[PDB]
């Protein structure tokens, strides 16, 4: 279909393939233990 | 009355710039021969450079519906608003096209626009629409109309990028206002028939010489001088003068006697110009203005001095007869007649003189479109390698 | 209700936002990676 591929084409031009691998390569934060024992969690609603 | 754009008819897209508070008209232009993107010729200054609209115009080869053209992909008539036209280019032969590329100047949603060699495909299509409310969907479309164009395969604008320093146009999603100026309607031309924008040779004496330039001294400063020369000049490039009016709208219409215009050696690209010294120099487009650039045709050399007509938004009466017709060339600022020099491969020089001699008629000889296409590859290509050539001895 | 708002989006692109604006803009992982130094900053993100 016409409008399905123009759409799709539309939807490459606009997201390059990098950028969407390059995100996906970022890397997290983890939830460390500190010396004491307890949890050092950070706070994901400040966060990716 | 109002008259419609129909098929088969020549036009010129023009868009508006406004930078630095003022305006021009551009036209959009391609060269299709070694280029296929699109770029924009100045006409708003006519006065001091000629615009090239022998590369703007376009004809309107189909005018298909939208469902008329999904259709034909699956598998004279008068243009209507929302309609999928076929722009074809009157020199190349190739069609406006979205590229599918982009030169990504800072735009990554635009495509580039330029010609495209097969009619095939969605990319060569683009739906018409209007620019105000004063027209709609399915209502004629009418020559004096701005139009907005929609690329059928990428669903973008033709689009006039400002943002870029250079004026370009490409395929993007803001719009830009379109004017379809009228060129030339086919059907009305008269065959045989001076009209404007034709490529033609200037046959002087007994049908023998013709107005041409040097050739093989392959010097330009040599080139520049004007004469007349006889043999197989006639069948050669040089021979070869385009007629361009002075006005952009039915700058494709009939010539008639009186009517200003420009004469441009085709294989070198200048213009036919009086000197203060009077004499006939091929100077260059920048150079190339009204005042010493303008000619006429004129049916006796007696002083008449018509005078300004009414300038006809038609094809109009058709005067000026090929090879029948005796023309003489007039300049317009000085009124003064081109003759030539008479003094001892012919070569008799061409002068400007205020009375001439006895026999100054001019026949006019059309040529074939093949051979004014390979006249202007023939230019394109000098200009081309010339500049190949500078890069390499730099 | 796709194909429309696709259109819709594409005619107005500032709908992307600034990394997608297509015109000066960086990419999506830069856009992405600026976002998670602000995070990372206490001033920028904060109201201070």
């Amino acid at each position: 279909k016409g409008e399905a591929i123009r759409i799709r084409s539309i939807l490459r031009s606009l997201i390059p393939l990098g950028d969407l691998v390059g995100v996906i390569s970022i890397a997290f934060q983890m939830p460390t233990i500190a010396k004491d024992g307890n949890v050092v969690e950070p706070d994901m609603s400040a966060g990716f | 009355e109002i008259q419609f754009l129909r098929t088969d008819d020549e036009v010129v897209l023009q868009c508006t710039a406004t930078i630095h508070k003022e305006q021009q008209k551009l036209c959009l232009a391609a060269e299709g021969f070694g280029n296929r993107l699109c770029f924009l010729e100045s006409t708003s200054n006519s006065k001091n450079v000629p615009p090239d609209l022998s590369i703007c115009t376009f004809v309107l080869e189909q005018s298909l519906s939208v469902r008329a053209l999904q259709e034909m992909l699956a598998n004279h008539r008068t243009l209507l608003y929302g309609h999928a036209i076929l722009l074809r280019h009157s020199y190349s032969g190739m069609y406006l096209c979205c590229l599918s590329t982009s030169r990504s100047s800072t735009d990554k949603l635009a495509f580039d626009v330029g010609l495209q060699e097969d009619t095939t495909g969605e990319a060569c299509w683009w739906t018409i629409h209007p620019a105000s409310k004063q027209r709609s969907e399915g209502e004629k479309v009418r020559v004096g109309d701005d139009l907005i164009l929609v690329s059928v395969s990428s669903e973008r604008y033709l689009h006039l990028s400002y943002g870029n320093g250079s004026l370009h146009v490409d395929a993007a999603f803001q719009q830009t206002l379109w004017s379809v100026a009228p060129i030339s309607s086919g059907s009305e031309a008269a065959q045989g028939y001076l009209i404007g924008g034709d490529v033609l040779r200037l046959l002087h004496g007994h049908m023998d010489e013709c107005l041409t330039v040097p050739s093989g001294e392959h010097g330009e400063e040599q080139r520049r001088t004007v004469h007349y020369e006889g043999g197989a000049v006639s069948v050669h490039a040089r021979s070869l003068w385009r007629l361009e009016t002075l006005r952009v709208a039915w700058s494709g219409s009939h010539i008639r006697w009186g009517q200003p215009f420009r004469l441009r050696h085709v294989t070198t690209g200048k213009y036919l110009s009086l000197m203060e010294d009077k004499n006939l120099l091929l100077m260059d487009k920048e150079k190339a203005d009204v005042k010493s650039t303008a000619f006429t045709f004129r049916s006796s050399k007696e002083k008449l001095d018509v005078g300004v007509r009414k300038e006809v938004d038609g094809m109009g009466t058709s005067e000026i007869k090929y090879g029948d017709s005796v023309c003489y060339i007039q300049h317009v600022d000085t009124g003064l007649w081109l003759t030539y020099q008479s003094v001892d491969s012919i070569q008799r020089k061409a002068i400007m003189h205020h009375e001439g001699h006895m026999d100054d008629g001019i026949s006019l000889s059309r040529s074939q479109h093949e051979e004014s296409r390979t006249a202007r590859v023939i230019r394109s290509t000098v200009f081309l390698f010339n500049r190949f050539i500078r890069g390499l001895d730099a | 209700n796709a194909n429309v708002v696709v259109r819709l989006l594409i005619r107005r692109p500032e709908c992307f936002g600034p990394a997608l604006r297509g015109e000066g803009g960086n990419g999506l992982l830069a856009a992405m990676e600026e976002a998670i130094k602000i995070a990372e900053d206490p001033s920028r993100d904060g109201p201070s």
